[PDB]
């Protein structure tokens, strides 16, 4: 699964960054969305997000699908480190759990993609 | 508007988070891990050796080297380290130096001071502020504090917030 956030930035870069943010806003998570590659499910137009921390992951499964406009009759996925993640986690949890050694929670999220993921 | 990181690079084992410590010990936010210095202001430390110093230098806006006395194994600015600091100035980061000196050190005050400023002064890097911390570290710390500020204070135009480009949900 590449990351175009990785791609786009050294690791240094990235551990700043996520620092700089943490240290300021110290109740929100930075996180990376992206559609799993290959994908059929619409694109989303944003791919950092600061999440209060208190959320749920369920409740950010609905913000994406709000995002990208997802008919309410479709499925949406999200993928944390390979696996989906606990709906009912927060996503300050989720964060603590799942960062990446940049500092950065990276979640992909799909339809239900045929090609798996 | 925008927020500052100084980064403090240097040899492991100079106390370089006890110096951010002390350095953050009388502000207002008291009452890489990063810590805030004053508004604006970030400060963070990586031990080089091991981590490569020039990726994490093209992060700092204000470059801080932490270097040792002759007394120590080696030679006080490593080549990677030197030449790190080289690329700082050249594009115009804030280039600073600090001697943490502490207890029964072979050398004094001064004679850190001139030694470690000839070093510098050798290797092109004349134009770093050099600072020399006594070992009951005061007065240097202070002007280190006031200096990290006045710096931070003059960059924040040039930089975006720490929010830049992030969806604020």
């Amino acid at each position: 699964m590449k990351w175009m956030f990785k791609e786009d930035h050294s690791l240094e870069h990235r551990c700043v960054e996520s620092a700089k943010i943490r240290a300021k806003y110290p109740d929100r998570v930075p996180v990376i969305v992206e559609k799993v590659s290959g994908s059929q499910i619409v694109d989303i137009d944003k791919r950092k997000y600061l999440v209060p921390s208190d959320i749920t992951v369920a409740q950010f499964m609905w913000i994406i699908r709000k995002r990208i406009q997802l008919p309410s009759e479709k499925a949406i996925f999200l993928f944390v480190d390979k696996t989906v993640p606990q709906s009912s986690l927060t996503m300050g949890q989720l964060y603590e759990k799942e960062k990446d050694e940049d500092g950065f929670l990276y979640v992909a999220y799909s339809g239900e993609n045929t090609f798996g993921f | 508007q925008g927020d500052v990181t100084a980064l403090f690079l240097g040899p492991p084992g100079l106390g370089k988070s006890a110096l951010i410590a002390a350095l953050c010990d009388k502000d207002v936010e008291t009452l890489p891990s990063l810590r805030a210095a004053g508004p604006g202001l970030f400060l963070g430390e990586l031990s080089c050796p091991p981590a490569a110093p020039g990726p994490w230098a093209a992060e700092a806006n204000v470059l801080v080297l932490v270097l040792p006395g002759p007394e120590g194994n080696g030679e006080p600015l490593a080549p990677a380290l030197g030449e790190a600091a080289l690329a700082a100035l050249a594009r115009g980061t804030p280039l600073l130096a600090v001697r943490n000196l502490r207890p029964g050190d072979s050398q004094t005050a001064a004679q850190a001071r001139d030694q470690t400023a000839a070093l510098l002064n050798s290797a092109g890097l004349g134009a770093a502020d050099l600072f020399v911390l006594p070992a009951n570290c005061c007065e240097e710390l202070e002007r280190l504090r006031a200096a990290l500020q006045s710096q931070a204070e003059a960059l924040r135009r040039l930089l975006p917030p720490a929010q830049d480009g992030f969806e604020v949900l």
